[PDB]
């Protein structure tokens, strides 16, 4: 409470001395640490760090892949890390040959249990699926640990480089032609209820639109046939009680040049994605509509 | 007696203190100044050597 | 159906005696049916019990009897005397 | 390098013991009524908000109301409090009965159960952090056995509002307050279920005829098979003015129902101790 | 004969939820109780061939 | 120099190779916890590798 | 086609389950105008459910 006190600019790292330097300095003593710069000590970014059997990690080692938690009925490992490619063998949009060759790859007890407790339980996939961040590490071994981020841009230790969002292309979706100088990116699951397994559709969605009504309605305008199956089911099939003709999740934003289309190798197979070169994550739980 | 024998295998674990030999400079160790990272959380900051 | 949709007070009980008449369907011989009727309406029995919180005896070596449950006495009555006129 | 914190004061003579308590929870979620920089003991907490005559839904209502702000640091005299900006992340206690595992979305849930800080007329209620999906279970459970109200004298209905009242989730077992007490239904879940109700009965007898005009224009063909299926429904059995004030009373009761149709995610986890009762979140919404 | 040969070798019957912890199971899990006590140590269980 | 000490074990498929190798053992539905002595000298995959 | 549902363990471990038919069903038919009197009966066609 003073002139000279309130017109004081605030206060940065860069120049005021790092708390272990002060202590340091102020008792005049020495380590053999080297600890005037800190590492991840300006990062904005957000993170976690997960562990994971190696048979999940395929795939993983690539910084840049979307992670997904998901509910399991029984106890002690109740619930697993899975990435979305895996999730993608389930979807049942992906086409045969990229089909083919993720499940060549993975091929473990782990990722195949995955896929069972996925095809088990009669919840649809939105009630058993928690999302979380873009992962950028890789800590192999028996059990492997990843670092993931939910809330900021995806770069390294130094920031030396930034690591893209990998999308794989089957589920990559556009609505409209004139890319918009912002774009935001949005995670889709549409179920199939004709057949006796409801087929559930995964989309990652990319769109200007930032309104939540405006991109539902342009959404179930696109995806007539599955609101038309829901309907059928509602009268043809009762006393089973469908809810949601899809989920619609929001996590990211990206400028349309960023965006390019690229390669993915892995044990020498060839796979393809979408990239987004420079991606920042800001994670929402799931809307639904039909 | 039944019409066939059987015979078992076991295993038991043993606590054993080892001795290790080693020639003078049969490996030479290369290390740095160790660094420090931060993690940053509310109530409680670590930090990483 | 009705008891896999009815509320019990533990599913694990009125399941496994709702499973045993379940499964209770006729084979194409005559003695046997004497058998099977009889295994299965002393399951249901149980069931009902169980349903409307009347007992049900736990001794060992001893079955719960076939009857029915909170019919009015004029009904079971007329019923009787239609198995004795069976009879 | 310093942030604007929130202070509180307690009226109520403090014994050392109990400003040692006050520490035990010096990382829950405090709830407040308005943002102000000096605020007094009473309005810490929910105890202002209890009603004797009012439940669950209209606490959950306020709560959606309230301003939540972690409690930080104690001192004598005065209590510092935090109120976290949005995608920050910060330490919180477990105060409710369920564990947490990584990535659960967290909700806030008036109490449903020692007392906590038991000053002479005041009491410290906090509320429930629960994770979403056991959010809608609760929400979902508590509202149908509200429903069965009027009719709680068959034995089966007994039952099945017991078969209602237990809930497990991850290795938890609790059993619910029944929203239903002395055959008396508190008047905001009666208001609730009522409003539910008129919403079902209304849009039964409108949805026909409107529909019946929109199907002629469709070309994406669904309301065609929408009017099969409410003709369907119909099988298994006036004053324009008061038309429009029906469609009116449809929407007016759907308004006053839409606290239990949508609730927000407030934390999300990150990761969590092995000491459980605490784990680092991000603020949401 | 199910029943009779459990109690003859006197083992329990598989109680479990059953699909998915039998999926986590084949997966690998410590179904084996302790004993009550153990003057000797670790159970070197033998194999039969 | 006998051809074999023990027919039922030794042979490719007979009945200690299906119970002991963990290959056999995955086609039918064993618990990958519980260690097994035999598992060592079976698992021909492994000592082929 | 006359096989159960798999076992957990063998849809956990080794080669792949498999789906029986093709999507795609492989048909021939005989096609009759009356119109123009004409009959089409060299007919290879697709056919799906």
């Amino acid at each position: 409470m003073d002139a000279r006190a309130v017109a004081k600019r605030p206060r940065d790292p860069a120049d005021e001395d790092n708390e272990l330097v002060t202590a340091l300095k102020a008792k005049r003593e020495v380590n053999t640490i080297s600890v005037r710069y800190l590492y991840h000590a300006d990062h904005q970014a957000l993170t976690a760090r997960f562990f994971v059997p190696e048979g999940l990690v395929e795939f993983e080692a690539q910084p840049g892949a979307l992670l997904i938690r998901m509910e399991t009925g029984c106890d002690s490992p109740r619930h697993l890390y899975i990435s979305l490619y895996l999730l993608g063998i389930r979807a049942s949009n992906v086409s045969a040959s990229t089909r083919c060759l993720l499940e060549s790859v993975y091929t473990a007890s782990a990722a195949r249990a995955a896929l069972q407790w996925l095809d088990l339980g009669p919840h649809l996939l939105h009630r058993r699926l928690e999302t979380l961040g873009c992962v950028k590490t890789v800590s192999l071994g028996i059990t492997s640990l990843l670092t993931c981020v939910m809330r900021g841009y995806l770069y390294n230790t130094l920031k030396t480089e930034v690591f893209a969002l990998m999308i794989p292309k089957d589920m990559y979706l556009t609505w409209e032609e004139t890319r918009g100088r912002l774009q935001y990116v949005y995670l889709i699951i549409v179920y199939d209820y004709d057949g006796p397994e409801t087929r559930p559709g995964i989309y990652v969605l990319t769109s200007s639109i930032a309104h939540w009504q405006t991109l539902v309605d342009v959404a179930r305008g696109k995806f007539a046939r599955e609101r038309c199956s829901f309907v059928n089911r509602r009268i043809t099939r009762p006393r089973q009680i469908p809810l949601c003709t899809g989920v619609i999740q929001k996590l990211g934003w990206c400028l349309a040049d960023d965006i390019h289309t690229s390669f993915l190798v892995h044990k020498e197979l060839k796979l393809s994605v979408v990239r987004l070169d420079n991606f920042s994550v800001e994670l929402g739980d799931f809307r639904e509509f039909v | 007696h039944p019409g066939f024998a059987l015979t078992a295998v076991r295993t038991d674990t043993f606590e054993v203190d080892m001795l290790l030999y080693s020639g003078k400079s049969c490996t030479s160790v290369i290390i740095n100044n160790p660094i420090v990272t931060k993690e940053e959380r509310d109530i409680s900051t670590t930090y990483h050597v | 159906r009705r008891g896999y949709t009815y509320p019990f007070g533990d599913r694990g009980k009125a399941r496994d005696h709702l499973a045993v008449l379940d499964r209770t369907e006729f084979d194409t011989d005559v003695r046997h049916d004497a058998e099977i009727v009889e295994r299965a309406l002393v399951s249901a029995v149980i069931l009902a019990k169980m349903s409307v919180r009347e007992t049900l005896v736990t001794a060992i070596g001893q079955t719960e009897p076939i009857a029915f449950v909170h019919l009015k006495d004029t009904e079971v009555q007329r019923i009787e005397e239609n198995l004795e006129g069976v009879r | 390098a310093m942030e604007a914190n929130i202070f509180c004061t307690f009226d109520h003579k403090l014994s050392i013991a109990d400003v040692g308590k006050l520490t035990k929870l010096v990382a829950a979620v405090v709830p407040i009524p308005q943002r102000l920089h000096l605020i007094k003991h009473y309005q810490l907490g929910l105890h202002q908000f209890v009603d004797h005559t009012r439940g669950y839904v209209r606490l959950r209502g306020l709560l959606r109301n309230m301003t939540l702000t972690l409690m930080r640091r104690v001192e004598g005299n005065q209590i510092l409090l935090h109120v976290p900006t949005h995608g920050l992340l910060y330490t919180v206690l477990n105060t409710g009965p369920v564990t947490w595992e990584k990535g659960d979305a967290l909700c806030v849930l008036p109490p449903l159960f020692e007392n906590l800080l038991t000053l002479g007329q005041w009491e410290l209620v906090l509320p429930w952090i629960v994770p979403m999906p056991l959010a809608l279970e609760i929400n979902q459970r508590l509202l149908i056995m509200g429903l069965f109200s009027l009719d709680r004298s068959y034995e089966e209905v007994k039952a099945a509002v017991q078969q209602l009242q237990t809930i497990t989730f991850r290795d938890a077992t609790f059993t619910i307050p029944d929203p239903v007490i002395d055959q008396h239904l508190l008047i905001d879940m009666k208001t609730a279920c009522l409003s539910m109700s008129m919403v079902a009965n209304l849009a039964s007898e409108l949805t026909m005829t409107y529909v019946r005009k929109l199907a002629l224009e469709d070309s994406s063909m669904l309301l065609v098979k929408c009017q099969e299926l409410l003709m369907r429904l119909d099988r298994e059995r006036v004053s324009p003015d008061d038309e429009i004030a029906r469609l009116s009373a449809l929407f007016v009761m759907l308004r006053q129902l839409d606290d239990l149709i949508r609730e927000q995610v407030v934390f999300t986890v990150c990761d969590v101790s092995p000491d459980n009762k605490s784990a680092t979140c991000i603020f949401k919404g | 004969v199910d029943r009779w040969i459990r109690h003859a070798a006197g083992v329990e019957r598989p109680q479990l939820l059953d699909t998915e912890t039998i999926s986590m199971l084949t997966f690998g899990s410590m179904s084996e109780r302790n004993a009550a006590a153990t003057v000797h140590g670790q159970k070197a269980a033998c194999e039969l061939i | 120099f006998a051809a074999t000490h023990n027919p039922w074990a030794s042979q490719a498929g007979c009945l200690s190779d299906v119970l002991y190798n963990t290959r056999h053992r995955e086609r039918l539905g064993y618990n990958s916890k519980f260690y097994s002595p035999c598992a060592q000298y079976f698992n021909t995959e492994e000592i082929i590798a | 086609r006359e096989r159960s549902a798999p076992k957990p363990q063998e849809l956990l471990f080794g080669p792949r389950n498999e789906s029986g038919p093709p999507a795609e069903q492989t048909w021939y038919a005989d096609v009759v105008r009356c119109v123009r009197a004409q009959v089409d009966l060299g007919v290879e066609v697709r056919a799906a459910r």
